[PDB]
């Protein structure tokens, strides 16, 4: 039979449609968006199918609807309808009726809760209502399919109107005219017909492999090339191939959640708290940690991204494979490569024509697949020139364009890049300058954001200390939480730089800019490191403060302090006179500034600020006892 | 009557040079010389033809080098985005075929037929081109008769016919080194031999240097580009009342 009950399924979709609310939250829902729908000219509804798992009846009417969505909907229909026309004229509070009168209508339900998997789906769930989700690849061109058939009596002239009933074409016997009465004289003219768009799409589908959909009427065209989807349709396969009938698609946590975060965000330790907690196998590294935690959030996107990317040139036995492999699986998912191993085709696509669907298509490869999310990239040292060539204006503008033998086209491939490259030769050498070091060229090592240089010293109180570290940890935050916030942050705030934060960059470009490598490119690090750091504090806008630790951190990461000005090369140790004429000069000063105000003592913080607008030299001169 | 003198107005004014050179590309900074040169490529010369039948190119190209902090591909970007008919592609992702016209077997019979490529398309407009010195040297011969005799002659698998290629090429390039080698001189700074550079009607190579008054400005500039005369749609319209004149 049927487990829709015409009437009682209209009686209860109707006290659904006037009694629904969420639990202002205790606001009517439909019986506020009955009026806006009667307003617009819209010929569609999308049923918040949400609201059907909110309340126990409309649970019920789900799981008895789950073999016969097309009843329903057919009903609803008739409903829609009827419900324009009561609330127009029976209501009397509007007068535009005719075209709605005429027309067909339809409803989408466009939340419906998910089923079990798509290969988990059975024989008899076929037909059945399903919700899947995924990325669309291809689209076919429009299809016209048939809805009405005209046909001529080649003899008389007369037309009859034919229509499809369940895939059937009727060709009349004889014309129906009562003096013409010629059988097999009706004639079908093509281009005087009716149809209907149909279009297949292919969609990449993860169950809660890729699956080609089909679409109908204004569902074409509506999804195209690279859209992120969820689908609430019909799974089918008929006599076999798998594919879903869409009903629905869609182009697209507690308050406890918001609690957590807002404790976790307020103690003062988060910035420590954040990099102890993202990797206990690496100890310490307070900067690397920083730096991918800021690559993490990345920065703002306006219409100029903030696809920070960060190169790791420490010695070739520091633990940088784990960070990457780690950050590969602790970030939204991405694509895990290595230079060595990949190519132009490899990273970028796969492009060529198709006989069916007379478009350009699209292999995607890794690069590009990694749209919107994270990729790594080892090896990084090792990677082809004619591949290297492609990250040039991927990082420049987050496009490829190829033009070849029939194809001329752009692809967009917006995603931030984490790599790590050995130095040249067996260990970094500081005897030879830091560009010489690395084995990028200028026009590729300029245009990072972030370069971490970390070596390994031997020193045995350190080698003590990694050791305990990493000893102890085998024997015998939360990654939820993790990710949760990192989710958050990039779901809520969008910094915006204040006036303070700006004027700072000027100075800071100039100093470095004076001491000439110091490019205009580090200049974009300067504001993406900081809309990072704005959006990692949730603060809404960039501040002062938090430029200030982006510069310290680009700083460190390069260690220009370390870095010999005249030749490139770090020092290796990085009491000294310069150390005692300051000591001296300062506590000289201090020693009459102390006497010269109006009292024989002052609070230390208050001197400090007058000073160096400094401990050690008054706990000197308290063991001298001045 | 309205677009007539909406189109003079852009015409009969004193400083209408002027106000055009510092209307192309608002957005980058600077660069005044290669502004007027692309201003001067968009409205390219006069062809003529010989009474002896000896055809005169018209068509004006340009190359730009540069260090790779200053902007050369944001005009590439700003051309394509703004020509009538314009394409844009990459050095290293272009070739040979993809440029020119590609032999390709064609349908409804076994015979061949041309396939238009990037100078093909976008005729009578101009092609951009970025890491023209990455360019292999096999495939940038190619490029050489579009850029002096305006055609494309094909001998290959009985195609046997010569195509129009008006077309004003628009490259841009680095130095043999990346970093400009200041101590060298203009000879020795670049991998290009004296054929290709004999062709291009303008030539710029920029430099960046450390002077504290330019970075300051050019950091506030680049700084408020990510903070946020005659509007670009005018410059079309102007241009089509120009391209018709022969002085
Ligand atoms: N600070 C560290 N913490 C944990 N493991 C480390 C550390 N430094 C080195 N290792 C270990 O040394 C090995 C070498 O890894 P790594 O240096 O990242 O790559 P590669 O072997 O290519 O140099 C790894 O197995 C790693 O476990
Ligand atoms: N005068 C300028 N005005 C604005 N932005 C600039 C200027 N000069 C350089 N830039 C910035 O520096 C970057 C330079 O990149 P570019 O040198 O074009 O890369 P490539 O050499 O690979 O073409 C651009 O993204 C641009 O935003
Ligand atoms: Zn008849």
């Amino acid at each position: 039979g049927t487990n829709v009950s015409i009437q009682e399924c209209t009686t209860n979709f109707r006290n659904f449609l006037m009694s629904f609310k969420y639990k202002t939250d205790e606001e009517l829902y439909y019986i506020k968006q009955l009026n806006e729908m009667r307003e617009l000219g819209t010929s569609n509804l999308n049923l918040d199918a949400r609201n059907l798992l909110a309340y126990k009846q409309t649970e019920d009417l789900y799981h008895q609807l789950l073999n016969y969505p097309q009843e329903v909907i057919s009903i609803m229909d008739q409903t829609i309808k009827d419900c324009m026309v009561s609330l127009i004229v029976d209501n009397n509070l509007d007068y535009d009726l005719d075209e709605i009168e005429t027309k067909f209508y339809k409803v989408r339900p466009y939340n419906v809760g998910s089923c079990k998997g798509m290969r988990e789906l059975n024989p008899n769930d076929i037909d059945k209502l399903i919700n899947l989700k995924g990325l669309v690849l291809r689209s076919t061109p429009v299809i016209p399919d048939m809805k009405v058939a005209f046909f001529k009596c080649n003899v008389c002239d007369h037309t009859m109107a034919v229509e499809i009933d369940r895939g059937v074409i009727q060709e009349p016997a004889r014309c129906e005219r009562i003096d013409c009465n010629e059988p097999n004289s009706m004639s079908l003219i093509h281009n005087r017909c009716s149809f209907a768009d149909k279009q297949v799409i292919k969609l990449q589908e993860t169950p809660d492999h890729s699956i080609s959909l089909c679409v109908y009427d204004e569902l074409v065209d509506s999804c195209r090339a690279g859209d992120r989807i969820e689908v609430t349709g019909t799974f089918r396969s008929i006599p076999y191939k798998t594919y879903v009938d869409v009903v629905h698609v869609k182009k697209v946590i507690t308050d406890q959640d918001l609690a957590k975060i807002r404790e976790v965000a307020a103690r003062e330790d988060l910035y420590s708290l954040l990099a102890r907690s993202i990797a206990p196998s690496i100890y310490e590294l307070e900067d690397v940690k920083k730096g991918i935690l800021l690559q993490l959030f990345g920065g703002t996107n306006k219409t100029y991204r903030g696809d920070i990317n960060i190169l790791l040139c420490g010695d070739p036995s520091t633990s940088k494979s784990q960070i990457l492999q780690y950050v590969h699986k602790i970030t939204p998912r991405g694509v895990y490569t290595s230079g060595k191993g990949s190519s132009a085709v490899g990273l970028t696509a796969y492009i060529t024509r198709d006989v069916d669907t007379k478009q350009l298509v699209l292999e995607s490869g890794a690069l590009v697949l990694s749209d919107g999310g994270v990729c790594c990239i080892d090896e990084f040292d090792k990677m082809s020139d004619s591949t290297r060539s492609v990250l040039h204006e991927v990082m420049e503008q987050q496009t490829i364009s190829i033009a070849k033998a029939g194809i001329i086209t752009t692809l967009n491939a917006r995603s931030s890049i984490l790599a790590s490259a050995n130095p040249i030769g067996s260990r970094y050498n500081p005897n030879l300058p830091v560009t010489e070091n690395i084995d990028l060229p200028p026009p590729l090592l300029s245009r990072f954001d972030l370069v971490y240089l970390v070596l390994d010293k031997v020193d045995e109180k350190n080698d003590r200390e990694l050791a305990k570290h990493l000893t102890n940890l085998y024997l015998e935050l939360p990654v939820e939480f993790l990710t949760m916030y990192i989710s958050y942050a990039k779901e809520h705030i969008h910094p915006i730089i204040t006036e303070a934060a700006k004027t700072e960059l000027v100075r800071a470009y100039v100093g470095m800019r004076k001491m000439g490598t110091a490019t205009t490119r580090q200049l974009e690090s300067m504001i993406r490191l900081a809309e990072a750091h704005a959006k990692m504090k949730l603060k809404n806008v960039v501040e002062l403060e938090d430029v200030q630790e982006a510069v310290r951190l680009i700083r460190s990461a390069i260690k220009d302090y370390a870095t010999d000005p005249k030749t490139g090369k770090i020092d290796m140790n990085l009491k000294s006179v310069i150390q005692r004429k300051l000591q001296e000069d300062l506590s000289r000063e201090i020693m009459n500034v102390l006497k010269d105000q109006a009292s024989d003592s002052m609070s230390f913080n208050e001197l400090i600020k007058q000073i160096n607008e400094i401990q050690e030299a008054l706990s000197r001169l308290q063991q001298e006892d001045k | 009557s309205d677009e007539i003198n909406e189109l003079k107005e852009m015409v009969k004014d004193e400083h209408i040079y002027d106000k055009l050179v510092r209307s192309i590309a608002p957005a980058v900074f600077g660069h005044e010389a290669v502004k007027k040169g692309i201003l001067l490529q968009m409205l390219g010369g006069v062809h003529k033809s010989t009474v002896e039948g000896i055809k005169l190119r018209g068509d004006i190209n340009i190359c730009v080098v540069g260090d790779p902090s200053t902007s050369k591909s944001q005009f590439l970007k700003y051309v394509v985005g703004f020509a009538p008919r314009s394409v844009y592609t990459s050095g290293k992702a272009s070739s040979a075929a993809g440029l020119t016209a590609a032999v390709v077997r064609d349908e409804e019979g076994g015979d061949y037929t041309i396939e238009a490529g990037a100078l093909m398309l976008a005729d009578n407009g101009i092609c951009c081109i970025d890491e023209f010195d990455k360019m292999d040297i096999s495939d940038q011969v190619a490029i050489h008769e579009a850029m002096e005799q305006q055609t494309i002659s094909i001998a290959k698998a009985g195609i046997h016919a010569t195509l129009n290629a008006r077309t004003s090429i628009l490259a841009a390039a680095n130095p043999v080194g990346g970093r400009y080698n200041r101590k060298l001189s203009l000879r020795g700074n670049l991998n290009m031999t004296a054929p290709i550079m004999s062709r291009f009607d303008l030539f710029f190579v920029i430099l960046d240097d450390c002077n504290e008054k330019i970075d300051t400005e050019l950091a506030s500039h680049i700084v408020d580009l990510h903070m946020k005369p005659f509007s670009a749609e005018q410059l079309r319209r102007y241009i089509k009342y120009a391209r018709t004149f022969k002085p």
